[PDB]
């Protein structure tokens, strides 16, 4: 939104990456930090951990029944079969999209999010916008934001991540997929259709 | 504390900024405020909840509008100056410095094994909050309860939204450690914690969605017994 006190993204950018580098130059100097630790912490998130785990996930839960309801009983110890789990995902709680309930996560105190299974969050999952208005009208908000109209009829249970416990969402298993490997359902998995947002990619 | 931050419910804030993609670092300076976190806690500057806790002092203006990480930098600076780890001064001297030579080089540095091992570790292994408590659950599934009218001037997990609401018990997950205690120093101080629903209706009002409930987490002294 515009803000006449703001100034431009360009002299933003400048001030901060000054003041990054300083920061960065004295906890270099005290030791605690190191250029192989960033780009070490840096590499896992950007090639390592991302939406692709928690899509191999989804789509055992989609042809294992037994493994889908270990999965809602216990998130981690169930992730955790998979190789999945760690920062930020200590405490995963599973959420099952049906015909009669949908369900979107939020961190409305912050910008809590799965990172074990989803990488790290997108930015507008962490701003104000989506933060303020999903608990309070999460309907319109998925209409609009999303084109993900969700009948009057059916509930909308929004997670709203307060603690530790991380909420992801098991989202619906699109029509037209009957004997699809695992490998083609993961195709449909989007990280958005863990968040709630919208629902796995149909056809 | 009633920062500005706690945003769930706030109104005007404005559609939602959402590009088709975007790269996971839009800067150098991202990954370097990224990393920074692990850096930071393993050095004591503080914990998972003093961490929030520092971004929530941040000037209401600046959290609004700033790049995320910028948030993170703050906390990283306040309790910096907090626990003396940081000298103000040196770095704002530093920052000036860095401004007219930004491709002056880092400080010379010794690589050091340990803090590879602490990030693989952190990362693959986590760092988990649950913890054992001999108290035994205060609640359970079924139970209506309601959430505490109190306003701490310090760190807690208590959205303006929920306060003083009624809702259903969902699920006991056990013992975590307590934000209000764990933010303001005071320690872990473990305590049962719940899941809890809250209609739309309860929450807003006639305003709120009439088929629409919202789940939020509450610790045990955040509720009270309405009805077993
Ligand atoms: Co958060």
């Amino acid at each position: 939104t515009e803000n006449i006190l703001r100034k431009s993204d360009e002299e933003i950018q400048k001030e901060i990456t000054a003041r990054v580098k300083a920061l960065e130059s004295m906890l270099i100097e005290q030791g605690i930090l190191t250029t192989s630790m960033i780009d070490r912490m840096a590499e896992i998130y950007e090639n390592e951990v991302g939406p692709h785990l928690g899509a191999k996930v989804v789509v055992k839960a989609w042809t294992d029944p037994e493994f889908k309801k270990r999965l809602l009983a216990d998130g981690t110890e169930a992730c955790k079969e998979l190789g999945i789990g760690g920062l930020q995902g200590e405490d995963m709680m599973w959420v099952e999209n049906t015909d009669e309930v949908h369900h979107v996560v939020v961190c409305s105190l912050c910008s809590c999010y799965p990172w074990p299974v989803l990488g790290l969050p997108p930015n507008w999952f962490k701003e104000p916008q989506y933060r303020s208005r999903v608990v309070r009208e999460p309907r319109q908000l998925l209409k609009e934001e999303f084109g993900f109209e969700v009948p009057p009829s059916k509930e909308i249970k929004v997670w709203d991540s307060s603690s530790e416990m991380r909420f992801v969402v098991l989202p619906q298993r699109p029509a037209g997929t009957d004997g699809w490997s695992e490998e083609e359902l993961a195709t449909l998995v989007t990280r958005e259709s863990m968040i709630g947002v919208e629902p796995a990619k149909a056809v | 504390m009633n920062g500005v931050y706690d945003v769930g419910g706030t109104d005007g804030l404005g559609p939602i900024n959402r590009p088709a993609d975007e790269p996971v670092f839009r800067a150098e300076w991202e990954k370097v405020a990224f990393a920074m976190f692990p850096a930071t806690f393993r050095a004591g500057f503080m914990g998972l909840d003093e961490f929030r806790f520092g971004i929530e002092q941040m000037n209401p203006a600046e959290y609004l509008e700033s790049p995320y990480y910028w948030h993170w930098i703050r906390t990283y600076i306040h309790h910096g100056v907090r626990t003396g780890k940081i000298d103000l001064e040196e770095l704002e001297r530093r920052t000036q410095y860095y401004r007219e030579n930004p491709d002056a080089p880092l400080p010379e540095h010794e690589q050091k094994p340990e803090l590879i091992e602490f990030v693989n570790q952190a990362v693959y292994g986590g760092l988990p909050a649950s913890r054992e408590v001999d108290r035994p659950p205060k609640f359970k599934e079924g139970d209506v309860v309601r959430f505490s009218t109190a306003s701490p001037k310090g760190h807690a997990r208590r959205a303006r939204y929920v306060r003083g609401k009624t809702g259903t018990v969902v699920k006991h997950h056990g013992a975590y450690i307590y934000p209000d205690t764990a933010g303001n120093g005071l320690g872990e101080c473990p305590e049962h914690l719940y899941t809890v629903r809250f209609t739309a209706q309860e929450l807003w009002g006639p305003e709120g969605d009439p088929n629409s409930s919202v789940y939020y987490d509450c610790w045990e002294p955040y509720i009270e017994l309405v009805d077993t």
